[PDB]
């Protein structure tokens, strides 16, 4: 199609059709759109969809979004951040956080916002022992929100991230797939 | 009572070309004009077509000279199928960026009093380059708080420039996102401008000119290869920093050789393929 | 290639920063100041950065 | 007062050479349409009037305009020639008044016919039904008096205002020399 | 009100100048509407060129608030 | 005679906007207007346009209205805005030439005797330019006897000033592939030209079919032209021509061979430099 | 520092010549009375 | 995208510029350039410029504020 | 009339000046290098409706102040000094009042007046008319009177200067005055320059001397090379006047 | 009174319909429109039959009940003045 928004609907359809199957062809399509399209929102929607395909093998999302985070296009950066967020949900990977750290101080603001929300999604409920970097991230949220020299979008991101980190008391997690392994359709829809 | 930050002003292709051309015409002067369109929703303000206006002024100010033209032209355009009525005004700042001044603000304030959601569009012909066009749409903040309400990131994606801030952005006026949405036939003709006739595709070159061009470039490559030799012998007896200055004001053989090789090889391949393709097609 | 494009895309703001004068130092003196002739203007007693 | 856009249909066929009706019948029609146009201008300021000469085929000599000076100026230099074509004349006049400058105006026509018509009556009624379906009001003047009656002409004017349309007229004028303006009283002064 | 605006626009500080020449200039050719300037064209009388005391020469398309022929180089 | 006619992108886009607006208004299949511009000693220059209300009877091609009064008023207003531009011709958005065209042109011919007609299709199902230009001339026959007025095609192209170029290049961010190198000179042509030649030959073949099957009459100037066309086609089995073709292909090859040698040496040099840099970095690191 | 060159009209209006800067036509601030200033005497003026 | 960016940075080369001389290049991306006003400067060199044309004491056009060598 | 003057003044108040500078080269179709009089050189645009064929490398041009857009061309500048050199008033002496000079006035008219009406004679004999003549003689004889008569009676333009008023303090300004004067004459052909007391600057060029002496000698070299230098002078005539012809440079 | 009920169409589409006394002057209409719109009266310019209403009483210009009046504001741009 020529209308950009319908193309975005198409990327979302690819995302929801192949949810968790890791279908290499759907990945091929989304990445080709991510690097080749002319609109920026379609690029962002494409990078984001990758999260839905590859969430059963979180070891693979960083492998295909590390280079894409360090991208000239800010919307692609935000897409990589949120793709890591959905893909590695409730897992607390060292790698995901290693990618999400440097870019939480990205010059563009909405990139910082997406980075903070992605970190809050990944490192939900983890204590000091489980991940060494939880305390760093709580302190980062506090510093960002208190600061006044920083942008408003970043403050929004930090606030939502504080909300996410400790949700429903401290006794609820985000699992796209049920403990047996079935895809949890409400979780996909919600995220 | 919102004016959300997701509100956009839709400029058509024709309107953009008209603004840009009119502005470049009066390069030292603040030429100006009107824009016709519609008010669809609280998130869209569509600008369909524009029309220049009779005017006179100096390099420091410009003003209309007749309103008869405005009403008459509205009637004529309405006759042939463009009933839309005015939605704002545009003018050109030739080299000063895009912002609003005191006089600008005064005229825009009169327009806004006329209709609430009026916009001001500013173009900078000389600052616009081949690809990107320097342009922006504005509106006036009152003396009341926050001028507009936020329900998305659609407002905060542009990083307003230092000059626009200095001259009053986000203090007396606020910007609006500009969308260049286009229909199918516009898309189809914009792609059809740069297309040459079909005969040009299958025309060879004057072969004598071909050979002269080839021999000229090769006679250049001779000396470039000599200099390449004279230059590779260095790069060992040269300090790691000194090399970064070795190539300032002095030809470099490597890059020129790369360029000439690409030129020669492309040109010859294309000529050969055309010759063979013709050799087959026409009997 | 990505780095090259990013640098080119930023270069518009980097090229709008002011410049720096070229001065001929006359003699370092005092705590950390220097006396610098700024052709064509007169001399100054300027500060010296940390580096 | 009722905004009404008419289009006069002066004729300039070779049969105007005759003087049966004051010198050079064309002169009789000239004076008649001149007074008629003045009448229209006095009917309503926003009203307009036009001139579509019924020459060999046609030539709209002046499109709709509230001002009449152009109408009368173009009215001269109408040295007659050839033969008329009624169907083409009405069709062009209709196409022309479809494009009112003010679409609120009510479409209408007034005709000055003084020649023999060469066209089967069936197609005349066909053009009549079309004009009716498009809500058009003619007012035929059987000037010239080639038939001084129905020259395959009555059916057209009955159909157009058929079902007591009271919108179309056939004010036939006899060959007696006396400028029609005195004759025509209803279609012009008050329908 | 004219005199009040005039007086306010005559703030005391002036940048003294000497008139260098009093050119007589006329329009070259027709100027398209939409883009027309009253200085380059649309000027029939004389015009002045002045050298301010700051070693800067200026062209005054409208001479100012004094009759032209009084002034001399 | 006009050696060339140059239209400007603004005109094309304005005609497209016109057709969109009327079609949105509906009940039409063509649009008509004017064209403003100037002359440069037989190299025309069309630069701007505006509308002119018009309507036609599809069934019979002898009924039509064109409010020339609108044309005069708009010429007054435009000439007030831009003096340097005077009427140059007229345009219409029908796919292909209509029967009224000579009638309208003779109407238009009053405003500019040297009036050229420019058709701007707005739905290109082809690979070729979007405009066709036509100039009305008297044609005298050797047997066709009566002298009518027929349109003679004249070369046309698209041209733009720096402002228009900037704007279009800005809007053209929907697809873009420059690759000025061999990729362009092989997509813009070869394939494109062969496709166009095929389409033209197919049109000639359709007409020939129609004549042969009786659906049409025979035209003798067409037959003579086609005979000349078939007589032009060269023969590629002459020893002289084969000799010449091989000679020239050989020269072209020696040049490409030299080019490739140059490139190989440069790439090898780059590999060597990278290897030396890696070795030095390792030795320093060790 | 500026060197007055002329004192035109009874109304205070003073032509001063700032050395190597410019030459102006300025007026008297309130502190100085008109009698204090004569032609040819160095005077001090502000930077605005 | 690189060709695109190259064609987009060229707005820094707007028409009202200031002539100057290129005196000496101190590393790449910086050079001492002597303005026509008479004051030397330490400025930034635009990426696109072909360095083969920055011969010593070679005529050059500078930005009006940044004074970058354009 | 008061309100017309008032509105004229109020309209006049809103208008700005154009920097005057010289075009040095035309880079591309819309790029000109302009050297503003103060000295800073700019690359600037050009208004679209302006005969760009008249902006040769040297035309004077009026630049707008904000964008520096070329906006108008002007004829060469005429310094106020030269305006005064060219608007003197030699009373109304006629040739009658000059008594006792008949041969001399004939020679003078032969030199300056005849070639300005009757060049065909000089073409028939085959000679180029002479340029300038020195009037030397004891004080009070009639030199300046003759020059005033020549100025008033004759019809070509006149330029009158005292060589002791050319000289100026700043180095390289007197020479510029001489050069610009001769350029002005070269423009308004025909013209006559009457250098009065050329002994004020025409003095033997010594080997040994001081700074001011050297500066005046530079002025004199400029004059000498303007009279008969690389550029043929053509149709401007000269007359000098001295009571000390002896103290003059042999090259003059 | 016999108020003259006119129409004031703006070039934008909105319609500020108003009724005035018979003896109103173009200055008075301009002034009332300025109060309604909160814009200076100089910036306005009324139109009738493609003919500005420069000044003076409305009647002798011909402006009558059930008339069409276009209201057109001024358009100005410039660094200063
Ligand atoms: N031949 C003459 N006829 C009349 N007056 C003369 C004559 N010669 C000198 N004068 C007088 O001398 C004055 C002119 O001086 P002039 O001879 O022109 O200059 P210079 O001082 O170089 O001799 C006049 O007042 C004039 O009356």
């Amino acid at each position: 199609d020529k209308d950009p928004i319908l193309r975005r609907s198409g990327m979302y359809t690819v995302a929801m059709a192949y949810c968790g199957s890791g279908n290499n062809k759907a990945i091929r399509r989304l990445l080709h759109v991510a690097v080749s399209d002319v609109n920026d929102d379609v690029r962002r929607a494409a990078v984001e969809s990758l999260g839905f395909i590859l969430f059963r093998t979180p070891e693979q999302c960083p492998s295909v979004v590390s280079l894409l985070s360090e991208s000239y296009n800010p919307h692609v950066r935000y897409g990589a951040a949120m793709a890591l967020g959905i893909c590695c949900a409730g897992t607390g990977n060292k790698e995901a956080i290693n990618l999400l750290e440097p870019m939480t101080n990205d010059p563009v603001n909405y990139v910082r916002q997406g980075a903070l929300i992605a970190s809050a999604l990944i490192m939900i409920q983890q204590t000091e022992i489980t991940c060494p970097k939880v305390n760093q991230f709580r302190q980062l949220y506090s510093k960002v929100i208190n600061d006044k020299h920083d942008d408003v979008m970043a403050k929004f991101g930090a606030i939502l991230a504080q909300g996410i980190l400790d949700a429903g008391g401290h006794n609820v997690t985000i699992s796209l797939q049920s403990r047996t392994g079935h895809t949890h359709m409400p979780s996909v829809v919600g995220v | 009572p919102a004016v959300d930050t997701a509100e956009q002003v839709y400029i058509s292709s024709l309107a953009l070309l008209k603004m840009l051309k009119h502005g470049r015409a009066g390069v030292p002067m603040e030429v100006m004009g009107l824009m016709l369109g519609e008010f669809v929703d609280d998130y869209t303000v569509r600008v369909i077509d524009v029309f220049a206006m009779p005017q006179s002024g100096t390099g420091v100010s410009v003003e209309a000279v007749d309103p008869v033209f405005q009403a008459k032209m509205l009637d004529m355009l309405k006759q042939t199928g463009r009933p839309e009525m005015v939605v704002g005004w545009y003018h050109s700042h030739p080299g000063f960026g895009c912002w609003l001044s005191g006089v600008d603000i005064n005229t825009q304030q009169s327009f806004e009093a006329l209709s609430e959601r009026a916009v001001a569009v500013v173009v900078d012909p000389i600052q616009s380059v081949k690809g990107k066009v320097v342009i922006d749409a504005f509106r006036l903040i009152n003396a009341n708080h926050e001028p507009r309400q936020t329900t998305s990131n659609l407002g905060h994606l542009n990083k307003p420039s230092i000059q626009a801030l200095i001259h009053g952005l986000n203090r007396h006026y606020y910007s609006i996102t500009i969308n260049y949405r286009k229909n199918e036939l516009e898309q189809k003709m914009l792609l059809n401008l740069h297309k040459k006739s079909w005969m040009e595709g299958l025309t060879l070159q004057d072969y004598s000119e071909h050979c002269k061009h080839n021999e000229s470039v090769v006679k250049e490559m001779l000396e470039l290869a000599k200099n390449y030799n004279k230059a590779v012998e260095e790069e060992d007896k040269m300090t790691p920093e000194q090399l970064a200055i070795k190539n300032v004001g002095k030809q470099d053989p490597k890059r020129h050789l790369e360029e000439h090789v690409d030129v020669l090889m492309t040109s010859n391949i294309v000529q050969c393929l055309a010759a063979m393709l013709d050799t087959v097609v026409f009997k | 290639l990505n780095a090259k494009v990013r640098l080119l895309r930023e270069e518009l703001q980097l090229l709008q920063e002011q410049g720096s004068y070229v001065g001929e130092v006359v003699r370092a003196m005092d705590k950390k100041k220097v006396l610098v002739k700024v052709h064509p203007e007169g001399k100054f007693v300027v500060d010296v950065d940390k580096n | 007062m009722v905004l009404e856009s008419t289009m006069v249909c002066v004729d300039n066929s070779e049969y105007m050479r005759n003087g049966d009706f004051l010198p050079t019948r064309l002169q009789a029609q000239q004076d008649a349409v001149n007074i008629v146009c003045h009448s229209k201008t006095r009917s309503n300021p926003e009203n307009n009037v036009g001139l579509i000469t019924l020459a060999n085929d046609c030539e709209v000599l002046t499109t709709l305009t509230p001002d009449t000076g152009r109408i009368l100026s173009k009215l001269h230099t109408v040295q007659p020639k050839g033969k008329i074509t009624f169907c083409t004349g009405i069709r062009v006049a209709h196409l022309a008044l479809k494009h009112r400058q003010g679409k609120n105006h009510k479409m209408r026509i007034i005709a000055f016919v003084g020649s023999p018509v060469e066209d089967n009556e069936k197609d005349l009624v066909k053009l009549a039904k079309r004009l009716k379906k498009e809500k058009v009001n003619v007012d035929i003047i059987n000037f010239g008096e080639e038939e001084v009656n129905t020259e395959k002409l009555t059916a057209f004017v009955n159909t157009l205002n058929g079902k007591d349309g009271t919108g179309s007229h056939l004010v036939t004028v006899p060959p007696g020399p006396s400028l029609a303006d005195a004759l025509i009283s209803s279609p012009i002064l008050a329908g | 009100e004219n005199s009040e605006k005039i007086k306010v626009n005559k703030t005391l500080p002036y940048l003294v100048s000497n008139v260098i020449e009093l050119l007589d200039v006329d329009p070259n050719d027709q100027e398209e509407d939409g883009a027309n300037i009253d200085l380059d064209s649309q000027r029939k009388g004389k015009c002045a060129v002045i050298k301010t005391s700051t070693r800067q020469t200026y062209f005054l398309p409208v001479i100012g608030l004094v009759d032209a022929e009084k002034l001399k180089p | 005679a006009v050696q060339k006619v140059v239209v400007h992108p603004l005109v094309l886009l304005s005609v497209v906007d016109h057709f969109n607006r009327i079609g949105k208004v509906g009940n039409q299949k063509r649009v008509v207007g004017v064209l403003l511009g100037s002359w440069q000693k037989k190299v025309l220059d069309v630069s701007n346009s505006f509308a002119v209300p018009f309507d036609e009877d599809d069934k019979d091609d002898s009924v039509w209205f064109l409010d020339h009064d609108y044309l005069e008023n708009m010429y007054g207003m435009f000439k007030k805005v831009n003096a340097r531009e005077r009427i140059v011709g007229w345009y219409h958005t029908g796919p292909k030439l209509h029967k009224n065209d000579i009638a309208i042109n003779e109407l238009m011919k009053r405003y500019c005797p040297n009036s050229v007609l420019v058709i701007i299709d707005v739905k290109p199902k082809d690979l070729g330019l979007p405009t066709e230009a036509y100039i009305s001339v008297e044609e005298v026959h050797d047997d066709g006897t009566p002298t009518s007025k027929t349109f003679e095609h004249v070369t046309s192209e698209i041209g733009a000033e720096e402002a228009e170029e900037v704007g279009v290049e800005h809007l053209l961010r929907d697809i873009k592939d420059t690759t000025v190198g061999t990729l362009s000179q092989r997509i813009t042509n070869q394939v494109h030209g062969l496709k166009g030649l095929n389409s033209k030959l197919l049109d000639i073949r359709s007409y020939l079919e129609k004549v042969a099957t009786g659906k049409l009459p025979i035209n003798h100037q067409i037959i003579y032209q086609l005979q000349d066309v078939f007589n032009l086609l060269p023969d590629v089995s002459l020893q002289e021509f084969v000799k010449a073709f091989y000679l020239k292909t050989n020269d072209q090859m020696v040049v490409v061979y030299l080019a490739s040698l140059i490139r190989s040496v440069v790439a090898l040099h780059n590999l060597i430099n990278n290897k030396i840099a890696n070795r030095d970095a390792e030795k320093k690191e060790g | 520092c500026t060197k007055i060159i002329n004192a035109d009209s009874e109304d205070p209006k003073y032509i001063i010549n700032v050395k190597q800067f410019a030459k102006f036509v300025v007026d008297l601030s309130d502190q100085v009375a008109p009698t204090d200033i004569e032609e040819g005497m160095r005077v001090g003026v502000d930077r605005n | 995208e690189f060709l695109h960016a190259q064609e987009e940075v060229k707005r820094i080369q707007s028409i009202p510029l200031v002539i100057g001389q290129f005196l000496e290049a101190v590393d790449q991306n910086t050079a001492i350039v002597g303005s026509t006003t008479g004051s030397n400067y330490y400025v930034r060199i635009l990426s696109t410029i072909d360095r083969e044309l920055l011969k010593p004491n070679a005529s050059v056009a500078l930005h009006k504020h940044s004074n970058a060598l354009v | 009339k008061q309100y017309e003057k008032s509105e004229n003044d109020l309209k006049a108040l809103q208008s700005v000046g154009q920097i005057v500078g010289e075009v040095l080269k035309q880079l591309t179709e819309e790029k000109f290098i302009v050297k503003a009089t103060n000295g800073p050189r700019y690359v600037v645009g050009c208004r679209r409706q302006l005969d760009k064929s008249k902006l040769k490398p040297g035309t004077r041009v009026a630049l707008d102040m904000t964008t520096l857009t070329i906006m108008r061309y002007l004829p060469r500048e005429v310094d106020p000094l030269v305006y005064n050199m060219s608007h003197e008033d030699p009373g109304n002496v006629s040739y009658s009042e000059i008594g006792g000079l008949s041969e001399q006035i004939r020679e003078l008219r032969e030199v300056i007046e005849l070639p300005l009406t009757n060049p065909e004679l000089f073409q028939r004999v085959g000679i180029i008319p002479p340029k300038g003549c020195l009037l030397y003689g004891p004080p009070g004889t009639g030199k300046t009177l003759l020059a005033r008569a020549v100025a008033s009676q004759l019809d070509c333009n006149f330029l009158k200067v005292v060589s002791s008023s050319i000289v100026d303090k700043y180095i390289g300004e007197s020479a510029r005055l001489i050069r610009e004067m001769f350029n002005y004459a070269r423009d308004h052909q025909p013209c006559i320059i009457f250098m009065d007391e050329i002994d004020a600057i025409g003095g033997r060029r010594f080997s040994e001397g001081t700074s001011a002496d050297r500066e005046i000698q530079r002025t004199l070299m400029e004059l000498l090379n303007q009279m008969d230098g690389f550029d043929t002078l053509h149709r401007v005539k000269m007359i000098m006047a001295t009571n000390r012809p002896d103290t003059l440079d042999p090259a003059l | 009174a016999a108020p003259m009920s006119l129409a004031i169409h703006s070039t934008t589409g909105t319609r500020y319909d108003l009724a005035v006394p018979p003896d109103e002057t173009v200055e008075g209409l301009r002034k009332r429109l300025s109060q309604r719109l909160k814009v200076p009266k100089e910036r306005l310019a009324l139109l009738h039959k493609d003919t500005r209403l420069s000044s003076g009483k409305l009647q002798e210009f011909g402006v009558g009940d059930g008339s069409k009046l276009t209201l057109v504001p001024t358009v100005e741009a410039g660094l200063m003045s």
